């Protein structure tokens, strides 16, 4: 298996084993499996991370300022900010989406994608 | 309370309590400044300064010393005004608006003259 | 008097060093050797 | 009435003593909190350092953020001070370090363009009549990554705008930038020792070593380097802010 | 001013004002030091400390106790030196440079000995 570490600037948010790490880099959607080759990529502005763990429900994380680093022994996602699916509130995400401010619009779109409404 | 009634006694006791606390805090304010007081203590200090200014009054016999004609305040108006003051209903008015005046009408007129609305 | 004061106001005239070594710099580490 | 005034002074001194003792204990707790925050911030700094180092190793080190300007004449300087003033010599030491940095820059044929974090430095430079381009206040006690991101964005934008400047002219930008970015803050070496230091955030001179599966970057190593260098600058600014908060406590 | 002249009187009054302000600030300085003072007050306190040290002098009769020969300072030099000190032309020199010396030449020599330039 592969160990995933979702780390924020202020603190390390999440850390644990997983089975499939989906995300959307600038080039395009990427799915990391246990022995993926080493890689460094930049997550898109409104990126989203989906961690499929062993014997557990998937974890959806909205990511802001994301960066992905695969090392064949652990996947490390460095995020300026992030929010788990449970913590994300729908109404605020809708309000902040489709905003002129590019940063808040990207954050809102990432929250929408993490929730499931896309 | 038996003689002057519950309302008068309660308002007077609240005024005395606020002024006593302000007297206690005066030295701390002098040395370390007001900014180092708790928010509730800052509120109490502002209320106490306004109350102590409002206890002053332009007297009929004081005109010869100030040129300002004196004023008289009915007891009911005094009790109501100090009840309002002890609740912070005039906290938005400048303290100078409370200096050497009569009732609440005088307070409103002076506050308007000083650029504030009662 | 107010007018005179305004006119007068219009006419009135009023009145070591850091060591370069002590300045630690932010460096970009690189595995590769120098050129 | 000497005895009466003496008793009043005794009461005042006792109240001041009580307040100061309470503030000292609260400051102890806040030191604990600030150190915890520094520890929490450490791992992201380590990981981003490693990632940026790899990107540099697999890319050309010619970013405009890593090249020293030609006949530089300006230097951005960010002085990190506190908001509250009951710290003893914190702000004084920081501002003394800033003045020494200004002397060094002037001896190096540069002009300091000043940015301030906190209110005490604002007051100091207002008294000195030194101009402050921008000031951020109200978070020195407990800074968040957003504040550091904003500060780093402003500083890097000024630095980039300084690339096209020619002499005193702003160049095609219309903005007169700077040729360097320095940070003057207080290091929390240990509970007993706090040291004010000046640190050049930009430009970042390259440190080389001989040696230590190559990494597979996408879309391009240079694009990732360009998109990550500002992130590293923001991370360093945030670390400086956290250390400044701990030192202030 | 009618006797000692306008310059002497003005310099003396300025020195007295600075020293009086320092004496007033003593109460705050005892508890919190000079660090809580305003920028004006910090500058004035440094000026006052240097002035109070410079009012000292190596006396002729003191040579028996210290072995240091005394010094004579002409009144004109005294006025000029204290005018410069109140203006703030020696604020960079260390405090001790002003201690137990004569005129401005002695101040320059002692400051150079201590490291400061003058």
């Amino acid at each position: 298996d592969l160990n995933v570490e979702i780390v924020a600037v202020e603190r390390e948010l999440w850390s644990g084993p997983a089975t499939f790490v989906f995300t959307r880099t600038t080039a395009g959607e990427i799915g990391i499996l246990p022995r993926h080759i080493p890689l460094v990529a930049q997550l898109v502005d409104d990126a989203m991370v989906r961690v499929e763990r062993e014997g557990e429900d998937d974890l959806r994380i909205a990511v802001d300022g994301g960066f992905l680093s695969v090392t064949e022994e652990t996947v490390r996602i460095l995020v300026e900010n992030a929010q788990f699916e449970s913590e994300i509130d729908a109404d605020a995400a809708k309000e902040d989406a489709a905003s002129d401010d590019e940063r808040t619009a990207a954050w809102g779109r990432a929250r929408l994608r993490a929730l499931g409404q896309i | 309370p038996a003689i002057v009634g519950d309302e008068h006694y309660r308002v007077a006791q609240e005024v005395i309590r606020i002024l006593q606390r302000y007297k206690d805090l005066q030295d701390i304010i002098a040395i370390l400044g007001i900014d180092e007081l708790s928010e509730e203590d800052k509120q109490l200090v502002n209320r106490a300064r306004r109350i102590e200014r409002f206890l002053s009054q332009n007297m009929m016999a004081a005109e010869q010393f100030t040129g300002q004609p004196g004023s008289t305040v009915p007891l009911k108006e005094t009790i109501e005004a100090f009840d309002k003051l002890t609740k912070g209903e005039f906290d938005h008015l400048p303290e100078q608006a409370f200096f050497l005046i009569g009732g609440l009408d005088d307070l409103a007129k002076k506050a308007e003259s000083l650029g504030a609305k009662l | 008097l107010v007018s005179v004061i305004n006119e007068f106001k219009k006419g009135f005239q009023a009145s070591e060093a850091l060591d370069p070594e002590d300045l630690e710099k932010e460096s970009v580490k690189v595995r590769k050797p120098a050129p | 009435a000497t005895l009466r005034e003496l008793r009043g002074r005794i009461r005042s001194a006792g109240s001041i003593k009580k307040i100061t003792k309470a503030q000292e204990l609260i400051a102890t707790s806040r030191i604990a909190k600030a150190q915890a925050r520094v520890e929490a911030a450490r791992p992201y700094a380590a990981e981003i350092t490693n990632m940026l180092t790899e990107l540099a190793g697999a890319s050309a080190l010619d970013h405009p953020l890593l090249v020293e300007r030609k006949q530089p004449k300006r230097a951005g300087v960010l002085v990190v001070s506190s908001d509250r003033g009951l710290c003893g010599a914190y702000n004084a030491n920081v501002l003394r370090r800033a003045e020494e940095l200004f002397s060094l820059l002037r001896d190096e044929g540069k002009d300091p363009v000043l940015y301030v974090v906190g209110r005490k430095a604002l007051g100091y430079f207002s008294f000195r009549q030194r101009t402050v381009v921008e000031s951020w206040t109200g978070f020195s006690e407990r800074p968040t990554y957003e504040n550091a991101r904003e500060i780093a964005d402003t500083l890097v934008n000024a630095f980039m705008a300084g690339a096209d400047d020619e002499g005193d002219d702003a160049g095609a930008d219309g903005i007169l930038g700077v040729d360097e970015l320095h940070i003057v803050f207080t290091e929390f070496r240990s509970m007993l020792s706090q040291t004010a230091v000046a640190r050049r955030a930009a430009p970042m001179e390259v440190e080389y070593v001989g040696e230590v599966t190559l990494y597979s970057f996408e879309p391009d190593p240079e694009t990732l380097f360009d998109a990550l260098l500002p992130r590293y600058i923001a991370t360093r600014v945030y670390a400086a802010l956290l250390e400044a908060a701990a030192s202030e406590s």
